[PDB]
């Protein structure tokens, strides 16, 4: 898949509550 | 050198494991850890950060002295890239294309 556009990475939404 | 000669190649042909739309080499994410700025929570959720850097230095260092180390550093890496992204990312997607990879490389290898 083309890479996101700014290089940044796609941290999972759920995460958010670890 | 150790196994430091066969790590280099082994990384080099990943390195040449390109995406087929536009070019970028599935290692680029790997190359490096996140930044803590970037990522404030990435050293919180992945408990064993691991990425190409520190195993070329592990490599040289002599820290990691066989590749059964290598191919558990790597496998640590890949989950932790699956366990972080959304899957279908694009580092989801270079996660499991460059794991199908080194799979094969260590079967050869073995």
């Amino acid at each position: 898949t083309a890479r996101k556009s700014t290089g940044g990475k796609a941290p999972r939404k759920q995460l958010a509550s670890y | 050198l150790g196994i430091f000669p066969t790590v280099e190649k082994l990384v080099e042909e990943m390195r040449e494991q390109l995406d087929e739309v536009d070019s970028h080499p599935r290692t680029s994410i790997f190359e490096k850890l996140p930044s803590k700025r970037d990522y404030p929570d990435y050293f919180k959720v992945i408990e064993k950060p691991m990425a190409i850097d520190i195993i070329l230095k592990n490599c040289k260092n002599g820290t990691y002295k066989t590749l059964e180390e290598v191919r558990q550093a790597l496998q640590t890496m890949f989950e932790n890239a699956r366990f972080y992204n959304e899957e279908g990312s694009w580092v989801y997607v270079d996660a499991d294309k460059l794991n199908e990879f080194t799979d094969e490389w260590f079967k050869e290898h073995s």
